[PDB]
């Protein structure tokens, strides 16, 4: 529910910042976050940001 | 590993600085190079410190000039966003992400009066 829309807002800002980062090593930790929320609440929408954020980890 | 803010309500005046603290738990010294800070509201990037440096080109430009992280506070948890002269474009949902073993955020409101 609202937990649940909380964790796909964070997963958007994780994404963000991903894709407006210059560093592999803040890229590789933010992608681990979203790993970590993917983990908890097996959620499709957290799923496809994690997708999207894998493609840029170069 | 938990962000909590201690206001998440903000009433500000016209023309007022605010300061928004946004707090992380810190049980070591603090290990720069595991920090990340990010502050938004709406889609515009506020802060973005990462592994102890910031960028000035990812800054959105209506808070250009006008918007800080207090780094001094870093080191005991608080990762707090102060912003100078508040206009009504500043209303709205102020967002704190902090990941340092962990990742969470708060949503902060604030309403200007004026
Ligand atoms: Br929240």
């Amino acid at each position: 529910g609202p937990d649940r829309e909380r964790a796909r807002e964070l997963a958007r800002i994780l994404l963000k910042v991903i894709k407006l980062s210059d560093s592999p090593e803040a890229r590789r930790q933010l992608l681990r976050n979203l790993e970590e929320l993917a983990e908890k609440y097996k959620d499709p929408e957290v799923r496809r940001i994690l997708e999207e954020a894998e493609r840029y980890i170069k | 590993f938990t962000v909590t803010v201690p206001k998440d309500l903000y009433v500000v005046e016209y023309g007022s600085n605010m300061t928004i603290e946004c707090k992380f738990p810190v049980e070591k010294q603090l290990d720069l190079a595991a920090l990340i800070v990010y502050w938004e509201m709406e889609d515009k990037n506020i802060i973005q410190f990462v592994h102890g440096e910031e960028d000035l080109k990812v800054q959105h430009s209506s808070y250009r000039q006008r918007a800080r992280l207090l780094k001094d506070q870093l080191s005991l948890g608080n990762a707090a966003l102060q912003i100078t002269d508040v206009k009504l474009q500043d209303a709205g949902v102020y967002r704190c992400m902090i990941s340092y073993g962990g990742a969470d955020y708060k949503r902060i409101t604030v309403k200007v009066n004026k």
